[PDB]
């Protein structure tokens, strides 16, 4: 039982919905009622949004496009089942719903990639000879600047960035 | 065979560039670690750098074991002629 | 040319040519340059339980010859309670100085210059006077006391029998003060220095005639001095050698060239900079900083947009993309009576699913910004986020009613194709989505598992640090960074002059204007006494505003015409004068 | 907008604000000091944006330096850009409850006819300009802004006796400065600085306005 | 319909006029649903065929096997290589080399030329 509602574009939105879920006939083989079930949907967001907005038409008109995906009828089929209700289905559980492997995996391994992209990020000049005479950590730089000179020749400077301290070869 | 795998802050070229960079910092380090070593007591030119009077021991690197990769404006001798650095060379030719 | 007015007066403040006050004491603390050295803080100690273990003088005193040791008096004034309090009435304000300490150097770093080396000077008492390192002594611990409160009114550096000049001399010997009396405790003598009486004596004596003659003195031309004494290390070292470090360094300028960028007052340095601290679980995870970063991260369209195409389609329920066709299943009820109304030319975009990914931005926050940017005429759509190809469905509309030819159509027939390509041209370069203004595509992202940053206090009372996450950044936009959430408020600052004064003002620029200074310094690794540094500063932020050492700066300066001839514009200046 | 995150930058302001009149000396609560997000969500209903007010009534009298010259108010106008007709009505309003020093926390621009007029009435009564942009965060909390103490004329006059200067040959600060507009410090006032130091450990400055 | 459908509408610049020879450039016609492409010095007009009139960042246009003409195989002082079979005679002597463009981009790709002549084929590995 749904509540029923007077306003015409409200009906129609409600029958592209319960059209959408008859996209290939998969509720036939488990025979629920996806016109009452559309109806939930559409009430459900309607309880978020509460008007006729551009904003609730693309919400719903993006909850009917991930609805009639090909590539996954595995989300619709889990959904006809009432495995998910009409108010979980309100809000996505992902940026463009789509669990039940291909998209997720392919959208998860894209998340690893572009965490990727940060983490080393890239460090270290690299020599790790000298030791600290401060935190007695071997992880040093050495710089090599200016060469003969005259009264400060090319000397080797040794930096500990882990805790700023600074010493030549001495 | 493009199986490099660029590191998270560089671009391939770049990772190449810092690679193999560190790979040849690192080679002359070693044996310039092994010179100074493998010198006597005896050696003027290690009392000359002990004291602290001239030079340094990469100086000592220089003149004994190997001199380096040579540098200009913070990398490796650009390619003056169309993909190459001298016309003794082959074209695009990365190695040392 | 700029400082060379600036010396220290009979009074002792320096001051210029014209008589304003630079500094109260020459370089915040009346001591000349020539006689100070490098010495270490023992009272930055870690732990709580060390450092009242090492300093405070025992009562709780072994029932055994406890004592005997060390000292034979003690046996005199293990009795007295008066002697108790008094101790403790040290080991209380030494403990206070501590927290007052932790406070002025939030670095953990307990090297410090000072006059009078102490431990030398203590060592050099034990060798005088032949003191046994293992006997029990004559000394009294409270003429140490006293004795060192007496020696701190000895210290005097400007006269004070007035409140204000009273408090002028407090903390203008703070440093040294803290350092004197945490060095020479009643506990430190007795268990480490084993100093007699008369050696105390002495050694009184010496500090108070080694730091009276420190003290800098009046006439002595500091301007002159301290210019060249940053000058000279400018000499010193790299023009534009390179120094890798981490993934940034294609960052701030080294060097002469970045204190000739510094100096000036650039409007315009060659590599600005922020950096950038985070908060709450932002500093430690890096999935939440990729997510300030991105709102932070100034993106503009073009950035985004994988491919552009106009096409001829007159009306969609026959489009000549055969595939769009599955859209307009999907957009028949979009504002379905101006369908009649939206001109026959579209434009198609499509998007890359792990660029648009890596920014995390949504499609309809892009219809949403663009709609709202251009207006209602621009009438936009888009697809299913998970379609495989990303493509947003762009046609233009008009106002309906007002245009039936009235005139001539106010536009002059312009083609509506070449709109198209200016709403093309403007949409990319302009569109400003989720990322705001001018840090540019440059971003760093580093781990600060580098230098002595994030260190905190902790229960134990040690500076313990941590290792967190930060942001540098190629930019300018300081005021909207830090009005951003989740990045620190506190600590996130700029290499950038002009930007510190007018987001923090003039206080501010001294700081960082001294830390810039210091920073190029420290890099040729080559060290500048911090009175000299200090001296620059103030002398340049005197005016209120920013004087640059150009002669659009200081030759600005109400200073006489004579000494302004001098200086580079001569010939002008006299006739100006 | 029409968001939350709106919510926050309102309280956000609310909250430097608050601690600015704090510092001024102003009797403040310390309550509405340690006032959240969520608390203000609640304590001010926020509501959940489109209604009504969540500026014209956040609109705040405070009114307790220890010395009682009075209270002070603080108004935040709706519009993006405020003109003088505005201004003007304001005036009237806080005229006729008969204000003593008023603080305008403006949306985004501002009409240059309107800041001469608010120039212009300045000898008459007086009257403060912040964009909000500046508000958005504390700029007294940050790292590099030593402490700065604002003297009572008395004090001044003894800081010159006991140096034996004039008010000219101090070192100055400009009026249209960030910190002296922070704490709304008028022209020939000085302002006493405290910082940390690396050899004293503490040294004091002081500054002129000019 | 596929994604594996390639992305060459005709990008196409001329087919410039037929009676003065200058460029067209597209116009309106509201009654048939048509585009035209008109001279704008002279009265000729004529429909286009394909909708699109410019697409811009195909941001791909690899460029790997174009504009590479097969006669850089006769220069010396490009690496021969021992690296056999052509993958369309059976010959080696395939002569290689990096990107040769300032886009650069980034490209460590090698690309082969055979040398002799059965082929003047080039493929990318
Ligand atoms: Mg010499
Ligand atoms: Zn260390
Ligand atoms: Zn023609
Ligand atoms: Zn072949």
């Amino acid at each position: 039982r749904a509540p029923s509602t007077s306003d015409s574009v409200r009906l129609k939105c409600r029958e592209m919905l319960a059209a959408a879920l008859r996209t290939g006939d998969d509720y036939i083989a488990i025979g629920a009622d996806e016109e009452e079930l559309g109806s939930q949907i559409e009430e459900a967001i309607y309880q978020e949004i509460r008007n006729t907005d551009m904003k609730y038409k693309n919400r719903v008109r993006s909850r009917i496009s991930n609805l009639k995906d090909a590539k996954n009828p595995n989300l619709r089929k889990n959904v006809l089942c009432g495995n998910i209700p009409p108010d979980l289905f309100a809000r996505m559980t992902a940026e463009e719903m789509a669990s039940d492997e291909l998209k997720e995996m392919r959208k998860n391994l894209t998340k690893e990639a572009i965490r990727e992209h940060q983490m080393a990020k890239t460090g270290g000049t690299q020599t790790d000879l000298f030791t600290c005479g401060k935190c007695k950590k071997k992880n040093c730089t050495y710089t090599q600047v200016q060469t003969r000179s005259a009264d400060e020749p090319m000397t080797t400077f040794v930096v500990c960035n882990e805790c700023g301290n600074r010493w030549k070869f001495c | 065979n493009n199986e490099l795998e660029p590191t998270p802050g560089n671009t391939l070229r770049q990772t190449f560039e810092n690679q193999v960079n560190r790979i040849l910092n690192d080679a002359r380090d070693k044996t310039g670690s092994s010179a100074q070593k493998s010198l006597s007591e005896y050696n003027n030119f290690k009392s000359m750098v002990v004291s602290g009077a001239k030079g340094s021991k990469i100086n000592i690197s220089q003149v004994i074991a190997v001199v380096g990769q040579q540098n200009v404006e913070g990398k490796r001798i650009p390619f003056g002629f169309k993909h190459r650095t001298l016309p003794h060379f082959i074209k695009d030719d990365y190695g040392p | 040319k700029s400082m060379e007015s600036v010396m220290v007066k009979y009074d002792a403040t320096v001051r210029n040519s014209i008589n304003q006050v630079v500094q109260l004491r020459y370089g915040e603390d009346g001591l000349a340059g020539e006689s100070v050295e490098f010495q270490n803080l023992a009272t930055l100690k870690p732990s709580n339980k060390a450092f009242e273990k090492k300093f405070r003088f025992d009562y709780t005193n072994e029932r055994a010859l406890r004592r005997t040791l060390q000292e034979d008096l003690v046996k005199d004034v293990l009795s007295n309670a008066h002697i108790q309090n008094e101790l403790e009435r040290e080991f209380e304000r030494m403990r206070e100085d501590r927290e007052v300490l932790r406070v002025i150097f939030p670095t953990g770093d307990s090297k410090v210059v000072l006059p009078c080396n102490l431990l030398r000077m203590i060592w050099n008492a034990q060798k005088i006077f032949h003191i046994n390192p293992r006997l029990p002594s004559d000394l009294h611990p409270i003429k140490v006391v006293e004795g060192v409160k007496e020696l701190s009114k000895k210290l005097v550096i400007v006269n004070g029998d007035d409140p204000l000049s009273r408090q002028a001399q407090e903390n203008a010997t703070l440093l040294f003060n803290i350092h004197l009396r945490s060095t020479l405790c009643s506990r430190r003598m007795a268990e480490e220095f084993r100093l007699s009486g008369e050696a105390f004596d002495w050694l009184l004596g010496e500090i108070e005639s080694k730091f009276n003659q420190a003290i800098a003195h009046p006439g002595e031309m500091v301007g002159a001095l301290a210019a060249q004494s940053l000058g000279e290390p400018a000499t010193q070292m790299t023009l534009n050698t390179f120094h890798y470090a981490g993934v940034s360094a294609k960052n701030v300028t080294l060097g002469v060239p970045r204190l000739k960028e510094l100096i000036n007052i650039s409007k315009k340095p060659k590599t600005p900079s922020l950096t950038v601290f985070l908060l709450g679980q932002s500093a430690r995870d890096a999935e939440r900083a990729k997510d300030i970063l991105c709102r932070l991260e100034h993106t503009t369209l073009r950035k985004v947009t994988a491919n552009t195409a106009i096409y001829y389609d007159p009306n969609p329920q026959s489009t000549v993309v055969a595939e769009d066709q599955e859209w307009v299943n999907v957009y028949y009820e979009m504002p379905d009576f101006d369908v009649a109304r939206i001109s026959p030319w579209l434009l198609r975009v499509e998007l890359d699913r792990k660029h648009m990914t890596d920014r995390k931005l949504t499609m309809e926050q892009i219809a949403e910004k663009i709609n709202a940017g251009f207006g209602d005429d621009l009438n936009c759509i888009f697809n299913d986020d998970n379609a495989e190809k990303l493509v947003l469905r762009i046609r233009i509309m008009n106002s309906d009613e007002n245009k039936m030819q009235e005139e001539e159509e106010v536009v002059d027939k312009m083609d509506d194709d070449v709109f198209l390509r200016c709403i093309e041209s403007n949409m990319l370069t302009d569109m400003t989505l989720q990322g705001i203004e001018q840090i540019s595509k440059v971003y760093m992202h580093l781990p600060q598992t580098d230098n002595k940053k994030k260190i905190i206090i902790t229960e134990d009372g040690e500076f313990k640090a941590l290792q967190e996450w930060i942001l540098e950044t190629d930019g300018v936009s300081l005021m909207r960074v830090l009005s951003e959430k989740d990045v620190d408020p506190v600590r996130t600052t700029s290499n950038d002059i002009v930007e510190i004064f007018t987001v923090l003002g003039i206080e501010a620029v001294r700081k960082a204007l001294e830390r810039e200074l210091y920073h190029v310094i420290s890099f040729d690794g080559s060290y500048v006494n911090y009175r000299h540094l200090a001296l620059l500063c103030d002398t340049m932020t005197c005016r209120g505003h920013l004087m640059a050492i150009t002669r659009h700066g200081v030759n600005r300066q109400d200073t006489g015409p004579l000494m302004k001839c001098s200086f580079e514009e001569t010939v002008d200046v006299l006739m100006e004068a | 907008m029409d968001d939350e995150e709106e919510t926050y930058r309102l309280w956000k302001i609310r909250k430097t604000i608050m601690q600015l009149c704090h510092d001024r000396g102003y009797l403040v609560t310390q309550d509405e000091l340690d006032q959240t997000l969520e608390e203000f969500k609640a304590q001010s209903g926020d509501k959940p944006s489109e209604g009504r007010p969540r500026r014209t009534d956040l609109t705040v009298l405070v009114a307790h330096n220890d010395d009682p010259t009075d209270q002070m108010f603080v108004f935040f106008p709706e519009e993006p850009k405020v003109g003088i007709k505005t201004i003007k009505v304001y005036c009237q309003r806080m005229q006729e409850e008969n204000i003593t020093r008023a603080l305008i926390v403006v949306q985004q621009g501002m009409t240059p006819s309107a800041k001469q007029s608010l120039v212009d009435m300045a000898p008459k009564y007086i009257l403060e300009q912040f964009l909000q942009q500046e508000l958005l965060i504390n700029i007294t909390e940050h790292e590099l802004v030593p402490e700065h103490v604002v003297m009572t004329k008395e004090e001044v006059t003894e800081l010159l006796a006991r140096y034996k200067l004039r008010e000219n040959q101090l070192p100055r600060i400009q009026a249209g400065d960030p910190v002296a507009r922070y704490f709304g410090i008028k022209r020939g006032q000085v302002v006493k600085i405290i910082r940390p130091s690396e050899t004293a450990g503490r040294y004091i400055t002081y500054r002129l306005v000019q | 319909m596929e994604p594996d459908g390639t992305y060459e509408p005709g990008f196409v610049g001329i087919r410039f006029c037929q009676e003065c020879n200058n460029m067209l450039y597209p116009k309106e016609d509201k009654e048939n649903r048509i585009l035209l492409y008109a001279c704008r010095n002279c009265d000729y007009q004529q429909e286009a065929d394909n909708s699109c009139i410019y697409v811009n960042k195909i941001t791909h246009e690899v460029d790997e096997l174009t504009q590479i003409i097969a006669d850089v195989s006769q220069d010396p002082t490009l690496p021969r290589t021992e690296d056999h079979p052509c993958q369309k005679c059976g010959h080696k002597e395939a002569v290689f080399f990096q990107s040769h463009s300032a886009r650069a981009e980034d490209a460590m790709r090698l690309y082969y030329v055979c040398t002799a002549p059965h082929c003047g084929h080039r493929w990318t590995e």
